């Protein structure tokens, strides 16, 4: 009898979790009514192709579905290609409501970039940047306690 | 090239040692100075507050 | 030979008490304050038939001394040639107004014409209360001191009660929450950091380097010519950064808060504001610079260079204790060109300080008002004993 | 531009954040259907709500703000 429909909206949850790591879009939903809804529509429209790929090519997913049982897929396995500045664009949830019967158009579009550098030559991508140059760590070091035991 | 500029400075820190300055001094001098703004102030806000009745 | 057919205007030649001026001559600005370019507001006046009349009228004796310049001939041609411009002035703020049937409205002009005329000489013989400075301080500590009358006096709400006064309102508020938002009246916090900068400028205005002086004749008494740190007038300087600043936005007007160029403009924010730092300390950058470039440019054109100060100390047969004649010049310029360099350093500084700290008069401004009432304040203090 | 035959109904959301302080003073919201037919005409067939909030503190970080106060 109220509202509450579908906000799933695509949040910047880590932008890094682990090497190779494929993003897993997952769908909230929250609603109290007691009537349904039919003809869900998954469509990822805004999504960028050069850095993040769709498991099932151009997702179509119809469930038309209202009930505890199950669910067809809200679990969205983007795969990565090569490490980078990726952008969490937008993915298109819309609903032909078989009450009305016209598109409920909506998708949540935010400005969301992380940097993933590469993981072998942000955590290890910046630790292995960093000990990648051993000889300066060590050898004026080396030098600096030779002159020490020559002279102490 | 960039001495001018390190000339500027240090003659600078020269005049502001050469510069006499309120040390004890600086209680009598900044207190006067200060009483002198504040009456100078008072006469400024009295000479300036004689309009505002009109609209009361 | 068309000019030798106006007469001019007579002036006392004797000595008047101090009382009559103090008391007389600091009335009658309420006329041209009976209606009390926003931010362009700051440089003579606010209302676009009142004007101004703070520039026109010092602009007409520019216009008439560097005419002069470019003799009883020619001083009849001084007090002459004013009314000549007298009328320029008047109708040039009008025309403004129309630009950016109304030809209707030019008889609200008439009495305006001769309104500011008639105290433009007079005010100058007495006290010394001259040059219009006298009418920036006056409108300028305004603003500063009938602030604090304006609460109890003001009508307007908005959302919160006012016409009872928001310094103590404690009924309406109580708890209460005496850190109430300062966006609108902000006097129970800029009167805080206003009165540091009052006593954070007299302090540099203290400073000076005092060099040995002496007659040329007479052996005993020692005096000091004093050298200031400023060592320029406060209007010197600040108008020559502000007269730019007000150029500059003018300009960009008629080709910047909100909807417009944002290239260049003062920070301005309560706290700090900061996104990139690309553009707030460049601003301090170039306000710096220029001080000192214009505060060390004016000695060389006003006559108070090393050189010049020489030739009037020797013109007074002054000279230093164990030095020659030449040698004034050389110590004077130990000191005389690097105090503007650095005094107009220093006074461009205090108004970034005054900005930044978001003071009453919006930081700049008050750097010249508590100059010029020090600036009266040594012939006050003379003038008694 | 949503469209719904007759006894149906579609859910639509809105999210406002009051920039200026407000407290006990409801605004309009009222709801307007604007139909259009093909003469080119919206007829105008339009109730209110209410909307309240308790201001503490409010910046970047009111907190520290008026700590520092």
């Amino acid at each position: 009898e109220e509202g509450a429909r579908l906000l799933a909206s695509k949040s910047l949850l880590n932008r890094y979790a682990v090497e190779g790591r494929d993003l897993t879009l997952q769908y909230n939903i929250y609603n109290v009514g007691s009537s349904a809804a039919l003809d869900v529509e998954l469509s990822d429209d805004s999504f960028p192709p050069e850095d993040f790929g769709i498991v099932s090519g151009m997702l179509n997913v119809k469930w038309d579905r209202i009930a505890p049982a199950s669910n067809v897929s809200h679990t969205v396995v983007l795969r990565p290609l090569k490490a980078g500045y990726f952008n969490f664009t937008s993915a298109t949830v819309t609903y032909l409501a078989q009450e009305d019967g016209p598109v409920v158009i909506g998708f949540t579009s935010a400005p969301g970039q992380g940097g993933i550098l590469a993981q072998r030559e942000h955590f290890l991508d910046w630790a292995a940047f960093g000990v990648m140059t051993l000889p300066s760590i060590g050898v004026p070091l080396l030098l600096w306690y030779s002159s020490k035991r020559k002279y102490d | 090239f960039v001495e001018p500029s390190r000339q500027f400075v240090k003659d600078s820190i020269r005049l502001v040692k050469r510069c006499t300055k309120p040390d004890k001094e600086f209680q009598k001098i900044a207190m006067a100075t200060a009483i002198g703004f504040a009456i100078m102030g008072f006469i400024g806000f009295f000479v300036k507050l004689i309009h505002i009745p009109i609209n009361n | 030979p068309f000019c030798v057919i106006l007469p001019e205007i007579q002036k006392p030649e004797r000595k008047i008490q101090f009382k009559e001026k103090v008391l007389w001559t600091a009335i009658t600005l309420f006329i041209f304050l009976v209606c009390c370019y926003w931010m362009r507001v700051i440089l003579a006046s606010n209302r676009g038939l009142m004007a101004l009349g703070i520039s026109p009228i010092v602009t007409s004796g520019l216009i008439m001394q560097l005419l002069a310049g470019a003799t009883p001939k020619d001083r009849a041609l001084f007090n002459g040639a004013q009314k000549l411009f007298g009328m320029t002035i008047t109708i040039g703020q009008s025309i403004v107004y129309v630009m950016t049937v109304c030809l209707l409205i030019t008889i609200q002009l008439f009495v305006a014409g001769l309104i500011v005329l008639l105290l433009d000489e007079l005010l100058q013989k007495g006290y010394g209360l001259g040059s219009g400075i006298s009418l920036f301080i006056a409108t300028n500590i305004c603003e500063t001191i009938v602030w604090k009358a304006f609460s109890p006096t003001t009508v307007n709400t908005g959302r919160g009660m006012e016409f009872e006064g928001a310094i103590i309102a404690l009924f309406h508020l109580l708890a209460l929450r005496e850190a109430f938002y300062r966006q609108n009246l902000p006097n129970l916090m800029n009167l805080i950091a206003t009165i540091f900068v009052f006593a954070v400028v007299i302090y540099f205005q203290g400073f000076r380097v005092d060099l040995p002086i002496k007659s040329a004749r007479y052996r005993g008494q020692y005096n000091t010519y004093p050298i200031k740190l400023f060592y320029t007038s406060n209007i010197p300087i600040i108008l020559q950064s502000a007269l730019v600043s007000n150029l500059y936005v003018i300009s960009q007007m008629l080709s910047p808060v909100g909807g417009l160029c944002h290239y260049l403009s003062p920070p301005e924010s309560f706290g700090s504001v900061l996104e990139d730092p690309v553009h707030a300390v460049v601003y301090i950058v170039f306000m710096l610079g220029s001080c000192a470039f214009f505060s060390k440019t004016w000695i060389e054109v006003s006559g108070s260079s090393a050189k010049d100060v020489a030739k009037q100390l020797k013109e007074q047969q002054m000279v230093m204790r164990g030095h020659r004649e030449t040698s004034m010049v050389h110590e004077l310029n130990r000191y005389i060109p690097t105090a503007a360099a650095f005094g107009g350093l220093c006074i461009g500084a205090l108004s970034v300080l005054a900005d930044f700290l978001g003071a009453i008069g919006s930081g700049t401004g008050i750097l010249l008002a508590v100059t010029i009432i020090y600036q009266y304040f040594e012939i006050f203090v003379k003038e008694q004993s | 531009n949503t469209v719904v035959p007759p006894q149906r109904q579609a859910t639509f959301e809105y999210s406002f954040i009051p920039a200026e302080p407000m407290g006990g003073r409801p605004f309009g919201l009222v709801i307007n259907l604007n139909y259009k037919d093909l003469n080119g005409n919206v007829f105008q067939d339009a109730f209110n709500q209410t909307v309240t909030i308790i201001e503490r503190e409010d910046g970047l970080d009111g907190e520290t703000i008026f700590m520092y106060m």
